[PDB]
C-alpha cells in the first residue's frame, strides 16, 4: 500500500538560492575592535562572489601610504584557481605573478568561513606557514589572514598575524583535522584592520579560465599554473563555473 | 470635462471573444431542416441560388489602360469586381466590401492598389517608387506570404516590389526603403507605427487595405481599431488623406463597420449576400450531445466515417483537424477501419508514394489519403498539395494552415472538431470565427463543382453559433474595452494623446464607440443616460479616466485628475514599443533590481501577465518535477506554482528538451514566442538604468532564447549552416574557445582528433565575429576624461553568415563592473567590415583616481562574442587644476566721456552712459597701451566693445591704419559688419569692408579698408601670400574674436592664421598688435602666452562676473528615445515660461527646422488649455496685419496671431526679419528658433529654453550632441543689459548629459588644439611660400602654434607620455616626417637628401586656390589630354570639398529622376554618395532647372567652391600642355557663372529673356549680345514684348558686357632662333569704365571678370603660353616660349573670360 518514490533534492540548488541574497550582508559588515586598511568595494564584491558553505580565498597585495610605512593599504585582491570546503581552501602552490603586482608587496590572504570563531583555525595556521616556507616574499611580520565569517545576517571580519612559533609549527603539521597536535593559541596575534571608503581596490582573475573549481575539482591540482588579467571575478554559481549542469541536458 | 465614475473594465468585457454571440436567435434559409440521431443532432442547410442577375460583366478591355497589366491574362471582371471597379479605380472613396469568402475581394483590392500605383505614373520612366507606400493588412502569417507572391507576380510588370515584414527591428527598415506594397499582420503594423520617431517611412502611406476586417470581433480585433483610429486621426493633424479599404465577411453591423472606416455608405458600401458564393454551399452541421468523455470521441469518429463514406470515389474530402499531431492520426484512423472494404489511378500515387518517403504516408495513402501541416518539408507537401490538385488524393486530413496559406479547394470539407487548445487562455476553447469561415470557405472547387459540401461537427451547444456564423447572422462587436489601457498608453507614448480630452476624441474613432451608440445595452451603457449623454461624452471620459488611473497605478503614465493631463514615462514607452501589456511592466518595475541573480531573473520573466492563465495541471507534474529536479537555474517556487512551470518550460526550450505532455509543449511554445520581446524589454529597462551586471545577464538570456543554447556550449553551434555534430566533439574537450584563434588548421584536427575537418573548423573559427580594441585616453580636466576607442574587426565577413551588418553594444563599466558609465549602439556594416572604426565619448573621473574602467563590446545577436579592454589609469597624466580667475575689481563704471574724443563718443552715449565692469577693467590697457591683450569673459560681457577700443586707439595713431577683425562664424561676421559700418564708416568716415570668397575682390578691400571683417578661411587664403603682399604685413591691429573656438571642429584654420600673424610680426619687426576675445577659458594663460600677452594684459574672467547675472537651470530627462523625450519636454517648456518669464521675451531653441513649427503650436495649445490664450501677444490683432501680409509660410501667421514666432532656415530672409522685428519690438513674447540659427540671431531674450541637446545627422544616421560652443552661444542670448536685472536659462537634456553640462557651463572652458590632425594643407602652403624649406623649418614652425603650448600642459591628450624636451622634439619630428611624406607621396612637394623640402606644381595650385591636397591629387590622376566638359564635372564632383554635402533619404529620389533630365548621363550611379548628388546638382544648375528650396540651398554651397576647383583644373591642364581640355574648362567657368551649356544661345544671359524669346531672335538674324546691343533702338522694344523696367534691365547687362578689342603683336619677328625666346605682346583695352562687377544673377557670390590669354597649336592640341589677367582699362600682357626648329608653324591666340560667354576672341598668327 506504500509505493513512495524518492526524488533527488540536490543541495547545491538550495545553496545557490542562498548565494543570490549574499549582497544583503554587504550592508552589515563589522570589523573586530602593523595596520591594514581594506577598501570596501573589493570586500563587498568578495562577499557576493562567495558561498555560504564552501570557503573561497583571495591573495592580498598593497603598498604603504607615501610617508606612512606602518599602515598597509590593501590595493588588490587576486582570485586564483581554487576549491574549498567548510574548513579550508585548496590553493595552487604557485603564487600570483603579474606586472601590475610587481610595484606592490604581498600582504597575505583573505578567506571566508561558515561560523565565527575566537581563534584562527589550525589548518589556517598550517596554510599560512606552509605558504611562507615556500615563498620568502611573505614576511610573517607583514602578511596577515583576514577571516570573513558568516554571522547571522551579517559579515564580521578579523585580521590575524602569525607568530614565529606558529610559523615553525604550521610548516611541520600534517594532521588536517580541526584539533591537531602541537596546536596552541600563541601561534597568532590580532592586527589592526580598517574598512575605508577613501580609495578603491581592484581585482585580478585568472587569464585562461575563472577561479571557481568547486564543481570540477579533478581538473585542479596543487601544481597547476595560471596567468592573470585585470578584470573582476564572477559570482560563485555563475554559468561558467558549472558547465556540466548545463551541458548535461544533451543526455536528458 | 470632469470624469465622474471609475469603471470595472473587466466586467464590461465580452469573455468569449469572437465566440461571443450577440444575436439570440438565428433564422435559417428556407430549405433547412433538422434531424435527430443517437447522440448527435444534425442541421442541414441547402445550397443557395444566385439572384436573377439584374448589370453585365466588365471586359478587362474597358478598364483604364494604365491598369490593364494587373489583369494580364484575365478576361472579364467577375460579378463582384464588375460592381466595384468604378468605386475602386475611378474614385478615391473609402470602401467596405462584404462578400462570401473567395467571392473576389482580392482582385477588388488590386484595383485600389492599381489606382494608387497610377498616382505616380508620368511617361518619364514610368512609376515613381518613392512617393508612396501601400499597406496590406492580413490576419494570418500564412496569408501574408501567399499575398506577397500573388500581388508581386501581378504587379511585377509595373516595376514595384511586394514584401513581407520580417519580425526584425533594424534590418526590416532597410526593406521598407525598397518595397511599395508591404504585406503584414495587424500586430506587426501596430508595433511599427507605435514608434514612428525614425523620421518615418509611414508618412508615405497612401492606401491601407484591411483584409478580413471582421477580425474586429476577435480578441485581436482591438489591434484593428488601434490602427484605424491612429490613421484617421493622423489625417486630421496633417491634412494628407489616406484611403482605407475594408474587406469583410457578410455579418451584422457591417454598416457600423463602414461608419468606423469613414466610408460614405451611399458611395463606398457594398454588401453581397452568400448567394454570391463562387460555388453554392450545401451545409451540414452535426451537434454531438454526448457529454461523456470518449464516447463522444468515438461518436465523432463514427460520424466522420459515415460522412466520409457518402463521398467515397465520388469526391475528395478535406478533413480538418486542429493540431499538427491530429493530421496523421485521424487520417490513419479513417484508413484503418476502411480495411473492412475500400472504394478507389493508383501507381501514379504509388510511384511518388516512396520516391518520396516520410513516416506514415502510404501507410496513410492506400486509398489516396494525405496529410498537410507546417511540420513537413517544403516540397514534401508542395505537390502533395498538388497530388490533390490533380484529383489523385481522395482524403486529405489537414489543419488550418492549408486553408489560410494555400489555394487548395475540395468538393467536401469536414471540420472534425471545433475545439482547440489555447495556451493564452490555458484552456481548450472553440476555434476562431476566421478559421471556421476560412476552412468551410474551401468547400467546392472553382470550375468542376456545381456545389461544395461543408460538414461541421461540434458540440450540440455550439450549433446556433456556427449556424449564425455561416448564414450572415453573427454580429461584429468590439472587443477593445479590455485592451483599452494598453492601447491608450500607445497613443500617449506617441504624443497623439496628451490629455483625457485628446483620448476622448481619440476614443470616438474606435469601433467600440460606434457600437456603443447603436447598441448601448450590449456595451454596459444605457438607453436612459445615453439620451442624457447623446454623444457618450461622459461615458468616454469615464472609460479614459479608468484607463488613465490603471496606467498611473502601474507607473506607465503620470496622470493628475485635475488637469486631466498625461505625462509619458520611459517605462510607458517601453511597454508600448515592445508590445507588452502594462500589468507586466509594473511587475518588472518592482521586481527588477540591480542585485538580481539569474535565478530571480528567470522568476521575474515567469510572472509576466501574458502568462496569467497558465496553470499546473495534475497530468503535468510528471515531467515538471522530473525536469525541475535537475534544471540548471534553480527554481525556488514549488511545483504547484504556475510560475515554476513557466520557468521550467523556458529552460527546457533553451536546452532543447522535448517534452511528452501535449499541453506542455503547446504551453512551451507560447511562453517562448513571448520571451524574445519580453526579455528585450527587461534588457532595455536595466541597460538604460545602468545596471551593468543585470544588463549582461538579460542580453545573454535574449541570445540564449534566440539561439536555443546556453553559454557553456561551444559558440560554434551558432553557425546555422552547420551539419557537423563535431562540437560535442569539442565540448567534451573542455578548453578555452579563445585558444583556437592562435592556431592553424591541422592542430585543431588533432585537439578534437578529427583530422579531416581541421580546416573547416578553422574556417568557421575565423568567421565568428571578433573585434580588437585599442584606446586613447584624452584627459579634458581632472574630472572629465575623453576616450577615443578604435574598433578593429578581426574576422571574415560572409553574407551567408553575417548579412549586411553586425550589431554590437559598447559598454563602459566602472571599477566594480556594476555601473555602466556610458553605453552606445555600434553597427558594423559589410561595406566597412575591413576598416577601423573610431568612437569617442566622455566619462567621469575622480582624483583619488580609480584603478581602471572597462570597455566591453558584445555582440547584440551572437552568443559568447565579446571583447573587454581594461582601461587602467596608473599612467594617466592629469592636467593641472586651472588657475584662479582675474579678480574683477570694484572700479566705478567708466563713463563714455573717458574716451576724450567727441567724435568717438558719438558712437555710444546715445545708448548707454557707462561701460560695464569688464570693459572698465580692460579700458586703460586697451585704450592707453599697445600691449597684446587677452579678454576672456562670458559671452554677453560686451567683449566686442573692448575691441572697438583698440580700433579707436589705432585710428588716432595712424589715421589710415588697417585692422583685421576675425570672427569664427559667417553669421557673426555679417552682424559685426553692420554695427561697425555704422560706427567707423558712417559716423567716422573710415572704411569698413567684409571679405567674400573672391580673392581678387578681397585684395582691394584690404587696401582701401580701414577695418576688414573676415572669417578664418577667407583670411587664410590671403595671409598665405603675405611675403608677396604689403597690405597683409602692414596691419596695425589684428583682432581675433571668439578665440575659444580653436578647440572646436574648425579651430585649426583659426589657430594657423593667428600664429601666422604672430610670425609675420616677428619677420617685419614692426609689431602687429593682437587682441583676442574669448569665452571664459580655464587655460586662458596658454592662449595669452601663445599670442604674446603679458600676464597683466590677460583678463581671465570666469562665468561668475557676467554683467547681467545668469540663472542657469539644468533639467534632466530620463527617456532615451529622443522622440518620446522631446514629448516629455513639451509641457515643461511652457511651465518654464510661466515660472521664469511669464511676461518678458522667451527664446526657445529646438533641434530641427520641423520642430520650430511643432513646438510653437505646442506652446499655443498649452496656452489655450491654460485658457490664457494669446497671453504672448502684446499688440492687438490690428497692428499685426501690416506684418502678416507675407504668408509664404501659412502656419507662422496663426502662430504670430497667438503671440508666438518661430525661426528656421526655410523662411524667407525678410520673413526672419519680421519675426525678429515683432519679437524685439515686444509684440511677440515667444520665438522658437532652430539650433542652426543660434549664431546669427539679431534678438535677445530674458529667458532662453534649450529643448534637448542633440540633433539627428542625416549623413551618419545618428544623433549628435550639441557642440559645447553652440550651447554657450545659445545661453548668451539670455542677456538684456538694458531691460533685465537678470538673465535666465533652462537647459533640458537627457539625464546622462546633465553632469557634463554643469561641469562645462559653471566652470570656465578648457580648449585644446586639433591642428595635429590638419597638418597637410598648411605645411603645403608654407613650403610653397618658402616659410618651411627643410624638416627643421617645419619643427620651428610648429612651435609658433597653440598646439605646441598645450602639449606640455596636457601630454596625454596629444598622445604624449612625457614633457621631457627630447620627448616632444621626437614627437614634433614624427608629425613633421609623416606630413611631409604624405605631401611628397601625393606629388605636391619634393624631398631631397632626407631633409630638403620644396614645392611642386600641384602644391602651388593647391595652396593658391585653397584646395585640399588630396582633391588636387585625384585631379592629377583623372585629368588627361582628352576629357572634355562632361568628365570635368565628373571629376570636380569628386573633390574633397564636396564630401560633406548633406544627404537625406528624402531627396534619395528627386535626383533619381534628375539624372533622367541632365544632358550628361553619369558613369555607374550609386545615388547616396555626395559626389553624385553634387554631379547632378551641377548639371541641374546649368540647365536652369529649379529644384527644392533645400536642394536650392544645397546648390548655393556647391557653386561657392566650383570656380576654385574649375580654375585648379585649368592650371593643371595647361602646365601639361593640353590645349583643348584647358579651354574647355575655361568655358566651364563662364558656364557655371551664368548657368548655361555651351550649346545654349549667348542671349540666354540677358534679363527676362525666356524660352520663346530666343526663337523670335534666331528667326531674324541676331544671336549675340552685340547683335542686340544695336538693332535699331525701338526696333528691339517691338522685338522683346517687355516692360520698360524690364528693358532697363537688359541695357545694364549689355553695358557691363565686356567690349575689348584685342591687339596682338610679336617682338622682333625676323628671328628664327631654333630654340630661343619668342616674346609676344598682347594689349587689352575696353571702351568703358566697368563700374560694377560681373552681372550673373544665378551665381551666389559677386565675381569680377577674369581673363586668360592662351597660345596654342590648334592642330597639335598643345598649349604653349598661358597667363591669367584681371582687366579694366589698361592691360598689356607678355607671353613667351621657346621656338622650334623648322620655320613654318602657326599658333592661335585665345582671349578667354571666366564669367561671360561669347566674348572669347581668337586670332591666328604664323610667327615664321
Amino acid at each position: 500500500s506504500m509505493t513512495q518514490t524518492f526524488s533527488s533534492k540536490t543541495e547545491w540548488r538550495v545553496r545557490a538560492i542562498s548565494a543570490a541574497n549574499l549582497h544583503l550582508r554587504t550592508n552589515h559588515i563589522y570589523v573586530s575592535s602593523y595596520t591594514y586598511i581594506l577598501p570596501k568595494n573589493v570586500l563587498k564584491k568578495f562577499i557576493c562572489i562567495s558561498d555560504l558553505r564552501a570557503q573561497i580565498a583571495g591573495y592580498l597585495y598593497g603598498v604603504s601610504p607615501p610617508d606612512n610605512p606602518q599602515v598597509k593599504e590593501i590595493r588588490c585582491i587576486v582570485m586564483v584557481p581554487q576549491w574549498g570546503t567548510h574548513q579550508t581552501v585548496h590553493l595552487p602552490g604557485q603564487l600570483p605573478q603579474h606586472e601590475y603586482l610587481k610595484e606592490m608587496e604581498p600582504l597575505g590572504w583573505i578567506h571566508t568561513q561558515p561560523n565565527e570563531s575566537p581563534q584562527l583555525s589550525p589548518q589556517d595556521v598550517t596554510t599560512h606557514a606552509k605558504i611562507m616556507a615556500d615563498n620568502p616574499s611573505w614576511d610573517g611580520e607583514k602578511t596577515i589572514i583576514i577571516t570573513c565569517s558568516f554571522t547571522p545576517g551579517s559579515c564580521t571580519l578579523t585580521a590575524y598575524k602569525l607568530t614565529p612559533s606558529g610559523y615553525e609549527w604550521g610548516r611541520q603539521n600534517t594532521d588536517k583535522g580541526n584539533n591537531p597536535k602541537g596546536y596552541l593559541p600563541s601561534h597568532y596575534e590580532r592586527v589592526q584592520m580598517l574598512l575605508s571608503d577613501r580609495f578603491l581596490g581592484f581585482f585580478m582573475v585568472p587569464a585562461q579560465s575563472s577561479w571557481n573549481y568547486n564543481f570540477m575539482g579533478v581538473r585542479h591540482d596543487p601544481n597547476m599554473k595560471y596567468e592573470l588579467q585585470l578584470a573582476n571575478p564572477k559570482e560563485f554559481y555563475h554559468e561558467v563555473h558549472r558547465p556540466s549542469h548545463f551541458l548535461n541536458f544533451a543526455l536528458l | 470635462l470632469a470624469p465622474r465614475q471609475v469603471l470595472d473594465l473587466e466586467d464590461l468585457v465580452f469573455t468569449q471573444g469572437s465566440h461571443f454571440m450577440a444575436n439570440k436567435r438565428c433564422q435559417l434559409p428556407d430549405g433547412s431542416f433538422r434531424r435527430q440521431r443517437k447522440g448527435y443532432e444534425e442541421v442541414h442547410v441547402p445550397a443557395l441560388k444566385p439572384k436573377p442577375f439584374g448589370e453585365q460583366l466588365l471586359p478587362v478591355e474597358k478598364l483604364p489602360k494604365y491598369a490593364q497589366a494587373g489583369f494580364e491574362g484575365f478576361k472579364t471582371l467577375n460579378r463582384i469586381q464588375s460592381k466595384l471597379y468604378r468605386a475602386a479605380l475611378e474614385t478615391d472613396e473609402n470602401l467596405l466590401l462584404c462578400a462570401p469568402t473567395g467571392a473576389g475581394k482580392t482582385n477588388v483590392a488590386l484595383m485600389c492598389m492599381l489606382r494608387e500605383i497610377g498616382k505616380h505614373i508620368n511617361m518619364d520612366g514610368t512609376i515613381n517608387v518613392c512617393d508612396f507606400k501601400i499597406i496590406y493588412i492580413a490576419p494570418m502569417r500564412s496569408l501574408v506570404q501567399e499575398m506577397v507572391g500573388s500581388f508581386g507576380k501581378r504587379l511585377a510588370t509595373y516595376g514595384i516590389t511586394v514584401a513581407e515584414l520580417t519580425g526584425d527591428h533594424q534590418l526590416c527598415k532597410e526593406e521598407i526603403s525598397a518595397t511599395q506594397i508591404i504585406v503584414c499582420t495587424p500586430e506587426k503594423w501596430d508595433i511599427i507605427t507605435r514608434k514612428g520617431g525614425e523620421r518615418t517611412y509611414t508618412q508615405l502611406v497612401r492606401l491601407i487595405i484591411l483584409d478580413e476586417i471582421h477580425l474586429l470581433h476577435d480578441d485581436r480585433g482591438p489591434v484593428l481599431e488601434a490602427l484605424v483610429a491612429r490613421a484617421i486621426r493622423n489625417i486630421e493633424m496633417t491634412q494628407e488623406d489616406v484611403r482605407l479599404i475594408g474587406l469583410s465577411a457578410t455579418l451584422p453591423n457591417y454598416e457600423d463597420v463602414a461608419t468606423f472606416l469613414r466610408v460614405d455608405p451611399a458611395k463606398g458600401l457594398f454588401y453581397f449576400d452568400n448567394s454570391f458564393r463562387p460555388v453554392p454551399l450545401e451545409q451540414t452541421y452535426v451537434g454531438i450531445t454526448e457529454k461523456k468523455a470518449i464516447k463522444r470521441f468515438q461518436i465523432m469518429n463514427e460520424i466522420v466515417y459515415e460522412k466520409i463514406m457518402e463521398h467515397a470515389g465520388k469526391n475528395q474530402v478535406l478533413v480538418f483537424v486542429h493540431s499538427r499531431k491530429e493530421t496523421g492520426k485521424t487520417a490513419r484512423a479513417i484508413r484503418d477501419m476502411c480495411l473492412e472494404k475500400d472504394t478507389l489511378s493508383t501507381e501514379v500515387l504509388r510511384t511518388e508514394a516512396e520516391q518520396c518517403k516520410n513516416l506514415e504516408l502510404k501507410d496513410l495513402l492506400p486509398y489516396g489519403f494525405a496529410i498537410h501541416h507546417a511540420g513537413m518539408t517544403r516540397v514534401d507537401r508542395t505537390l502533395v498539395e498538388d497530388l490533390f490538385a490533380d484529383k489523385h488524393i481522395q482524403v486529405l486530413v489537414s489543419t488550418a494552415t492549408l486553408a489560410w496559406g494555400v489555394n487548395l479547394p475540395a468538393h467536401t470539407v469536414i471540420i472534425k472538431g471545433t475545439q482547440v487548445y489555447s495556451p493564452e487562455k490555458g484552456r481548450w476553447t472553440e476555434l476562431g470565427a476566421l478559421d471556421i469561415l476560412q476552412m468551410l470557405g474551401r468547400a467546392g472547387r472553382p470550375q468542376y463543382d456545381t456545389k461544395g459540401e461543408g460538414i461541421l461537427i461540434t458540440s450540440h451547444g455550439e450549433l446556433q453559433y456556427y449556424l449564425s456564423l455561416l448564414n450572415q447572422q453573427l454580429p461584429i462587436e468590439s472587443q477593445m474595452v479590455s485592451k483599452l489601457p494598453d492601447m491608450l498608453n500607445a497613443e500617449i507614448v506617441l504624443g497623439n494623446v496628451q490629455n483625457a480630452k485628446d483620448a476622448v476624441n481619440w476614443l470616438g474613432y474606435a469601433y467600440l464607440y460606434i457600437r456603443m451608440l447603436r447598441s448601448p445595452t450590449l456595451y454596459g451603457i444605457s438607453h436612459d443616460d445615453l439620451k442624457g449623454d447623446p454623444l457618450l461624452d461622459q461615458r468616454r471620459l469615464d472609460l479614459v479616466h479608468t484607463a488613465a488611473l490603471m496606467l498611473d497605478k502601474n507607473n506607465l503614465v503620470k496622470y493628475d485628475k485635475k488637469t486631466g493631463n498625461f505625462q509619458v514615462t520611459e517605462l510607458g514607452r517601453i511597454a508600448s514599443h515592445y508590445y507588452i501589456t502594462n500589468d507586466t511592466v509594473q511587475t518588472y518595475n518592482q521586481l527588477l533590481k540591480p542585485t538580481l541573480s539569474e535565478i530571480e531573473l528567470f522568476r521575474v520573466f515567469s510572472l509576466s501577465s501574458e502568462f496569467k492563465n497558465i496553470t499546473v495541471r495534475e497530468e503535468e507534474k510528471l515531467e515538471l518535477q522530473k525536469l525541475l529536479e535537475r534544471v540548471p537555474i534553480p527554481v525556488k517556487e514549488s511545483i504547484e506554482e504556475p510560475s515554476a512551470k513557466i520557468n521550467v518550460l523556458l529552460q527546457a526550450f533553451i536546452s532543447q528538451l522535448k517534452l511528452e505532455g501535449f499541453a506542455l509543449m503547446a504551453d512551451m511554445v507560447y511562453v517562448t514566442q513571448s520571451a524574445g520581446r519580453l526579455m528585450r524589454a527587461i534588457f532595455e529597462i536595466v541597460l538604460n538604468r545602468g545596471w551593468a551586471q543585470l544588463t549582461d545577464k538579460t542580453l545573454n538570456l535574449c541570445k540564449m532564447i534566440d539561439k536555443r543554447m546556453w553559454q557553456s556550449m561551444c559558440p560554434l553551434r551558432q553557425f546555422r549552416k552547420l551539419p557537423e555534430e563535431v562540437v560535442k566533439k569539442i565540448e567534451k574537450k573542455n578548453f578555452p574557445f579563445e585558444r583556437l584563434y592562435d592556431l592553424n588548421h591541422n592542430e585543431i584536427g588533432e585537439l578534437i582528433r578529427m583530422p579531416k575537418m581541421g580546416k573547416t573548423i578553422h574556417k568557421y573559427v575565423h568567421l565568428f565575429p571578433k573585434l580588437e580594441l585599442s584606446v586613447h585616453l584624452q584627459p579634458i580636466t581632472r574630472s572629465t576624461l575623453k576616450v577615443e576607442l578604435t574598433i578593429t574587426p578581426d574576422f571574415q565577413w560572409d553574407e551567408k553568415v553575417h548579412g549586411s551588418s553586425e550589431a554590437f553594444w559598447i559598454l563602459v563599466e566602472d571599477v566594480d563592473s556594476e555601473v555602466i558609465l556610458h553605453h552606445e549602439y555600434f553597427l558594423l556594416k559589410a561595406k566597412y567590415a575591413q576598416d577601423e572604426h573610431l568612437i569617442t565619448f566622455f566619462v567621469p573621473v575622480f582624483e583619488p583616481l580609480p584603478p581602471q574602467y572597462f570597455i566591453r563590446v558584445v555582440s547584440d545577436r551572437w552568443l559568447s562574442c565579446e571583447t573587454q579592454l581594461p582601461v587602467s589609469f596608473r599612467h594617466l597624466i592629469l592636467p593641472e587644476k586651472y588657475p584662479p580667475p582675474t579678480e574683477l575689481l570694484d572700479l566705478q563704471p567708466l563713463p563714455v566721456s573717458a574716451l576724450r574724443n567727441s567724435a568717438f563718443e558719438s558712437l555710444y552715449q546715445d545708448k548707454f552712459p557707462f561701460f560695464n565692469p569688464i570693459q572698465t577693467q580692460v579700458f586703460n590697457t586697451v585704450y592707453n597701451s599697445d600691449d597684446n591683450v587677452f579678454v576672456g569673459a562670458p559671452t554677453g560681457s560686451g567683449k566686442t566693445i573692448c575691441a572697438e577700443f583698440a580700433i579707436l586707439r589705432m585710428l588716432l595713431q595712424s589715421s589710415e591704419g588697417r585692422c583685421v577683425y576675425i570672427t569664427p562664424m559667417e553669421a557673426l561676421a555679417e552682424q559685426v559688419y553692420m554695427d561697425w559700418y555704422e560706427k567707423f564708416q558712417d559716423r567716422l568716415n573710415k572704411k569698413v569692408v567684409l571679405l567674400t570668397g573672391e580673392t581678387s575682390t578681397d585684395l582691394k578691400l584690404l587696401g582701401k579698408g580701414n577695418i576688414i571683417i573676415s572669417t578664418p578661411e577667407k583670411w587664410d587664403i590671403l595671409s598665405r601670400r603675405w611675403k608677396q603682399r604689403k597690405n597683409v604685413q602692414n596691419i596695425n591691429l589684428f583682432v581675433v574674436d571668439e578665440v575659444h573656438l580653436i578647440g572646436g571642429e574648425n579651430g585649426p584654420v583659426l589657430e594657423v592664421i593667428c600664429s601666422r600673424m604672430r610670425y609675420i610680426s616677428s619677420q617685419i619687426e614692426r609689431p602687429i598688435r593682437i587682441v583676442a576675445l574669448s569665452s571664459s577659458l580655464s587655460n586662458a594663460k596658454d592662449v595669452a602666452h601663445w599670442l604674446g600677452c603679458s600676464a597683466t594684459s590677460t583678463f581671465n574672467f570666469h562665468p561668475n562676473v557676467r554683467p547681467v547675472p545668469l540663472e542657469l537651470h539644468i533639467q534632466g530627462f530620463n527617456i532615451s528615445h529622443t522622440q518620446t523625450r522631446l514629448l516629455s519636454m513639451a509641457k515643461p517648456v511652457y511651465h518654464a515660461i510661466t515660472k521664469h518669464s511669464p511676461k518678458k521675451p522667451v527664446i526657445v531653441f529646438v533641434p530641427s527646422r520641423k520642430q520650430t513649427r511643432l513646438t510653437a503650436i505646442d506652446i499655443l495649445t498649452t496656452c489655450a488649455a491654460d485658457i490664457q490664450r494669446q497671453r504672448f501677444l502684446h499688440c492687438t490683432e490690428k497692428d499685426l496685419i501690416p506684418y502678416l501680409e507675407k504668408l509664404s509660410d501659412s502656419t507662422l501667421k496663426e502662430t504670430l496671431l497667438n503671440g508666438v514666432g518661430y525661426l528656421h532656415e526655410g523662411l524667407s530672409p525678410m520673413e526672419r526679419r519680421l519675426v525678429e522685428q515683432l519679437f524685439s519690438s515686444g509684440a511677440i513674447q515667444v520665438v522658437v528658433a532652430s539650433r542652426s540659427l543660434c549664431w546669427g540671431m539679431n534678438v535677445a531674450a530674458h529667458l532662453v529654453i534649450i529643448m534637448d541637446t542633440q540633433y539627428y545627422n542625416g549623413k551618419i544616421h545618428a544623433y549628435v550632441d550639441y557642440p559645447i560652443y553652440d550651447v554657450l552661444q545659445m545661453v548668451g542670448h539670455a542677456n538684456r543689459p538694458l531691460q533685465d536685472d537678470e538673465g535666465r536659462c533652462v537647459i533640458m537634456c537627457q539625464g546622462s548629459k546633465k553632469d557634463f553640462f554643469k561641469k562645462f557651463l559653471y566652470e570656465p572652458l578648457p580648449v585644446e588644439s586639433h591642428l595635429d590632425h590638419c597638418m597637410h594643407d598648411h605645411f603645403n602652403a608654407e613650403i610653397v611660400t618658402k616659410t618651411i624649406e627643410n624638416k627643421q623649418d617645419a619643427v620651428d614652425y610648429l612651435t609658433w602654434t597653440f598646439l605646441y603650448r598645450r602639449m606640455t600642459q596636457n601630454p596625454n591628450y596629444y598622445n604624449l607620455q612625457g614633457i621631457s624636451h627630447r620627448h616632444l622634439s621626437d614627437h614634433l619630428s614624427e608629425l613633421v616626417e609623416q606630413t611631409l611624406s604624405d605631401l611628397e607621396q601625393s606629388k605636391c612637394i619634393s624631398i631631397e637628401d632626407e631633409m630638403d623640402v620644396a614645392p611642386l606644381n600641384l602644391g602651388m595650385i593647391a595652396a593658391y586656390y585653397y584646395i585640399n591636397y588630396t582633391t588636387i591629387e585625384l585631379f592629377s590622376m583623372s585629368l588627361n589630354a582628352k576629357t572634355k566638359v562632361r568628365g570635368l564635372i565628373e571629376i570636380i564632383s569628386n573633390a574633397a570639398e564636396y564630401e560633406n554635402i548633406p544627404i537625406r533619404h528624402h531627396e534619395d529620389c528627386l535626383l533619381r529622376q534628375l539624372a533622367q533630365k541632365v544632358p550628361h548621363k553619369l558613369n555607374n550611379p550609386k545615388f547616396n554618395d555626395p559626389h553624385v548628388k553634387t554631379n547632378l546638382l551641377l548639371q541641374a544648375h546649368l540647365s536652369r532647372m529649379q529644384l527644392s528650396a533645400e536642394l536650392q540651398s544645397d546648390t548655393e554651397e556647391i557653386l561657392s567652391k566650383a570656380i576654385r576647383l574649375i580654375q585648379a583644373c585649368v592650371d593643371v591642364l595647361s602646365s601639361n600642355g593640353w590645349l583643348s581640355p584647358a579651354l574647355a574648362a575655361m568655358e566651364l567657368a563662364q558656364m557655371v557663372t551664368q548657368a548655361m551649356w555651351s550649346k545654349d544661345s549667348y542671349l540666354k544671359q540677358l534679363p527676362h529673356f525666356t524660352s520663346e524669346h530666343i526663337k523670335r531672335c534666331t528667326d531674324k538674324g541676331v544671336e549675340s549680345v552685340f547683335d542686340i546691343m544695336e538693332m535699331e533702338d525701338e526696333e528691339r522694344n517691338a522685338l522683346l514684348q517687355l516692360t520698360d523696367s524690364q528693358i532697363a534691365d537688359v541695357a545694364r547687362f549689355c553695358n557691363r558686357y565686356p567690349n575689348i578689342e584685342l591687339s596682338y603683336e610679336v617682338v622682333d619677328k625676323d628671328s628664327i632662333r631654333s630654340g630661343g625666346p619668342v616674346v609676344v605682346l598682347v594689349q587689352l583695352e575696353r571702351e568703358e569704365e566697368v563700374t560694377g562687377p560681373v552681372i550673373a544673377p544665378l551665381f551666389p557670390q559677386k565675381r569680377e571678370e577674369g581673363w586668360w590669354v592662351v597660345i596654342g597649336d590648334a592642330k597639335s592640341n598643345s598649349l604653349i603660353s598661358i597667363k591669367r589677367l584681371t582687366l579694366q582699362q589698361k592691360a598689356k600682357v607678355k607671353l613667351d616660349f621657346v621656338a622650334p626648329a623648322t620655320g613654318a608653324h602657326n599658333y592661335t591666340l585665345y582671349f578667354m573670360s571666366d564669367a561671360y560667354m561669347g566674348c572669347d576672341q581668337e586670332y591666328k598668327f604664323s610667327v615664321d
